């Protein structure tokens, strides 16, 4: 019994991520929102269908990603959705985060401004000559995959001292029959 | 009942019991061979065969690691089992118009309709 | 498969249960001798209160100052939910799921010099590629070991690597996906979530200078920000399996699996080898 | 990555594993601590993903260039200029569409809305989207 | 260590809750039959009443 008691006693909650039954409704619970007027709000102006979440978000939304993070560290802000690169980052810096599930939006990030500059073709030229020398993986190795703590083992809760202190204090009781039983040896001679 | 522990541990443990019943009797020699194996074979299977005590403090802690390892292993190969036949869960529950095995022709399982029927044309909508 | 951590029987309990179990034993030794006193036990005491406190195998000189067998059974008493917890606990650990560290990325430490590890890690690919031109014109070792094991297909890989034969496979992401998504084993994973040198798209070719590209650029972008690709890439560029892996269980239990505690045997040899050496000098006492 | 100066206006001048030096470059940065406070431009260390990248680019195609930090820190879309009648943008390209800087460097995504008015390159780098939620301490909750 | 741990296992059912077959169901005819009495019930004014 006690067997079945500890090891069916799962923590909580794995967020699978878009089809998250917390993620269907505005969680008044669990606090989670995103930088307030930034891409994925355009994002989600497409898809409406989210609107009550959206209405959810400005309630608990953020200036900035910093102080965003910085949220996460603390209580308030126990979620937040923003794109992989910097969120493993920051995992791997302070190694106590962790990735969704599936990830969504395989998007990209390039360079572009006016259209009264062919600069863009060069820096396609750009990015193709250092596709062909190996030159972001240099850049992944200076600051996005710099080692930095891989962290693993999620091992399934285990069980410590303190959780059975209670036990304990139970031979205290029987420290206290040390002074109790030793007396009645002598009435044990006195009764007779 | 082999499916916890290998035929190597088999061996391995009841190689050991011989091993440190014969170290418990070189040391009992220095201020009982028989009645020591029997002894120390008695308690890998927890059993009160051999009521002999140490008689010297390096026979109590050589029989004491004994059988400390003898029930850490006895702990662990009741968990083994246990865990074993726990995880040994039937299949399979389908799931219904959701099912892996419902996405694609099963040629192992079997299943289909009855020929020319309205879940025919009902198909024949959703092609 | 994954497989079992050799020091996981510590895993459940810290040096915690170690500290109180021999505080608890020198207290409750202690108390026993001092009663026995009101009627040649502090020797015997550490060996009946272990027993009584680990397990009924070795039959102990128990009966002395009747009064304390209430305090040697609450010691049993002690033991027999301590064990269960253990059983449990420990049991509880060895439900995991086959992890497989995979590799980090290409330029993982043991991909460069495979030949330093017990077998050589052996990776290939068919040649005549463009993956094989990049690997030239960066990476000249890797480029060698790759001739050392060329292929000459897509599906011979897959069947090395099925049979053991090949340990990895070089080669784009949507191929991959697609091979991995119907395999009936779903014995073949590629790790990443585009974690991939080169990082390259498919560019839609276009004649030079033609006016079409940029408005059909935004609408390509449109259906790109209309959030339909996730259920056409589910049905068309995937399979049923890439949902995530199940919890197997583990194989025929090897030594190596609890390897820590065979460590801790030979320690117990170490130990003996001390008091072969008590033996040896005991004309002092 | 901005870090305040001396009064020399330089900074520590890092390396990497294999003794490297990190590049450096000199960005001219508002005081944005606070809106209302002094926000006025000060020489800072300016050091990152961006900033390696357009020196790459430098080295490459030869070009001049200054970096500073905007003031709001914002990425700005269509947004109602203090409630008046008029829908504009903000942001790096409120101001890039008005003409104050050059070229933008920055990973920012490309939706519809910007595509429309100013087409990009190639995406030097590829993403995707995630929850971040700071895990739980595993802890097995029982009385006794 | 068998025993121990199959009736593990066996402990490890889920709730069942067999519920009620139907309205028709023995029980809800004569509640009063059992200890404590099953109590149904709902606003008045309904199709379902009438
Ligand atoms: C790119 O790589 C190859 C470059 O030559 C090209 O042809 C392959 O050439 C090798 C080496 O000559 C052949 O290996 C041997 O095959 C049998 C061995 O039984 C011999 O009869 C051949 O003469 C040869 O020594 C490969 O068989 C050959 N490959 C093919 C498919 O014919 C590859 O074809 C090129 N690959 C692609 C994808 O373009
Ligand atoms: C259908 O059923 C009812 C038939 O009369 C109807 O009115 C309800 O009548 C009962 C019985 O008179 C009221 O119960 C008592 O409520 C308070 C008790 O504190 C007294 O002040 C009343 O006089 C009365 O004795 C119900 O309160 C009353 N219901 C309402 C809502 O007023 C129901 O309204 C009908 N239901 C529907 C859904 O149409
Ligand atoms: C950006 O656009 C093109 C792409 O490189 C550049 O055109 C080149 O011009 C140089 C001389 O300036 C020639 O030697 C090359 O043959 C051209 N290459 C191509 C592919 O057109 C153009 O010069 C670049 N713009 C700037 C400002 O350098
Ligand atoms: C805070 C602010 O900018 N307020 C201005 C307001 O003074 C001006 O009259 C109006 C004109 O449309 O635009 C807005
Ligand atoms: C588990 O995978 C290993 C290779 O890692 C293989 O040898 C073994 O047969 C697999 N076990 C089962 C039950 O398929
Ligand atoms: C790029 O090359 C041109 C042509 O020689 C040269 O004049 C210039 O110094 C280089 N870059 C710039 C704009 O400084």
């Amino acid at each position: 019994n006690l067997a079945a008691f500890l090891v069916l006693d799962r923590p909580e909650e794995r967020i699978t991520g878009i089809n998250d039954p917390r993620l269907r409704n505005p969680s008044d619970k669990f606090i989670y929102a995103t930088v307030k007027q930034s891409s994925v709000d355009i994002y989600f102006r497409r898809q409406v269908e989210l609107s009550t979440m959206y209405r959810h978000m400005e309630k608990h939304n953020y200036e900035s990603a910093a102080e965003a993070i910085q949220a996460v560290r603390d209580n308030k802000l126990h979620a937040f959705i923003w794109d992989s690169a910097v969120l493993e980052f920051e995992a791997s810096q302070k190694c106590d985060l962790v990735t969704t599930g599936e990830l969504f939006f395989r998007s990209g990030f390039g360079i572009g401004m006016r259209k009264d500059s062919p600069w863009k073709q060069n820096v396609s030229l750009s990015i193709l000559k250092s596709h062909e020398n190996g030159f972001m993986e240099d850049l992944d190795k200076t600051w996005v995959r710099y080692q930095e703590c891989d962290s693993r083992s999620n091992a399934p809760a285990t069980l410590t001292f303190e959780n059975m202190a209670g036990v304990f204090m139970l031979v205290a009781g029987g420290i206290v029959a040390g002074i109790f039983l030793i007396f009645i040896e002598i009435a044990y001679k006195r009764h007779k | 009942f082999m499916q916890p522990f290998q035929s190597t541990l088999w061996l391995l443990v009841g190689l050991s019991v011989h091993v440190v019943a014969v170290m418990l009797y070189l040391l009992d020699r220095f201020s009982t061979l028989s009645s020591a194996m029997w002894f120390s074979w008695g308690v890998l299977l927890n059993s009160g065969i051999g009521e002999g005590a140490p008689r010297s403090f390096s026979a109590r802690i050589l029989g004491m690691v004994w059988a400390g390892f003898a029930m850490i292993i006895v702990a662990s190969y009741t968990a083994n089992l246990a865990a074993f036949l726990v995880l040994d869960r039937p299949e399979e529950r389908i799931t219904g118009i959701n099912d892996p095995r419902l996405r694609n022709p099963s040629d192992k399982f079997i299943y289909a309709t009855v020929k020319q029927s309205s879940v025919d044309i009902y198909f024949r909508r959703q092609v | 498969n994954g497989t079992v951590s050799p020091s996981a029987f510590l895993e459940p309990f810290s040096a915690d249960v170690w500290v109180m179990m021999f505080v608890m034993l020198l207290i409750v030794s202690a108390v026993a001798v001092f009663v026995f006193e009101y009627f040649f036990t502090i020797g015997k005491a550490i060996w009946l209160l272990w027993g009584l406190v680990f397990n009924n195998s070795v039959p102990v000189q128990n009966p002395k100052g009747t009064t304390s067998k209430i305090m040697v059974s609450v010691w049993a008493f002690f033991a027999v939910i301590f064990l269960a917890s253990y059983t449990a606990n420990l049991a509880a650990f060895m439900i995991q799921e086959e992890y497989v560290d995979q590799v980090s990325g290409l330029s993982d430490k043991k991909f460069q010099r495979p030949n330093d590890f017990s077998p050589p890690f052996r990776f290939g690919t068919v040649p005549n590629g463009s993956t094989e031109r990049n690997i030239r014109n960066n990476y000249a070792e890797m480029h060698a070991y790759m001739g050392k094991f060329n292929q000459r297909g897509v599906d011979d890989a897959l069947l090395s690597l099925k049979t053991g034969k090949l340990d990895a496979f070089i080669y784009d992401a949507a191929v991959l996906n697609y091979m991995a998504g119907r395999d009936e084993g779903c014995k073949l994973v590629t790790i990443g979530s585009g974690k991939v040198f080169a990082s390259t798209g498919y560019g839609i070719a276009i004649q030079k200078d033609s006016g079409w590209k940029r408005q059909v650029d935004l609408a390509i972008l449109q259906l790109f920000g209309d959030g339909e690709m996730e259920e056409l890439e589910a049905l068309w560029l995937t399979g049923i399996c890439h949902n995530e892996k199940n919890e197997v269980m583990s194989s025929q239990l090897d030594i190596d699996n609890m390897a820590g505690v065979f460590y801790m045997l030979g320690a117990a040899m170490a130990l003996s080898l001390i008091t072969f050496i008590c033996e040896h000098l005991f004309y002092w006492q | 990555y901005v870090k305040p100066t001396m009064s020399d206006g330089t900074c520590k001048e890092e390396f990497t594993v294999n003794g490297d030096p990190v590049k450096k470059v000199i960005c001219t940065g508002p005081n944005d601590t606070s809106p209302g406070s002094p926000r006025h431009t000060v020489p800072q260390c300016c050091y990152g993903f961006c900033i390696d990248l357009l020196i790459k680019l430098a080295r490459t195609m030869n070009f001049t260039y200054e970096v500073h930090l905007v003031a709001d820190g914002k990425f700005g879309t269509q947004e109602r200029v203090n409630n008046s009648n008029k829908k504009e943008w903000n942001g790096m390209m409120g101001e890039l569409l008005s003409g104050q800087a050059d070229m933008i460097v920055a990973p920012l995504t490309i939706n519809n809305e910007r595509a429309q008015y100013i087409e990009f390159s190639k995406p030097f780098k590829y993403q995707g989207l995630t929850i971040l939620v700071k895990k739980e301490i595993p802890r097995s909750t029982l009385d006794s």
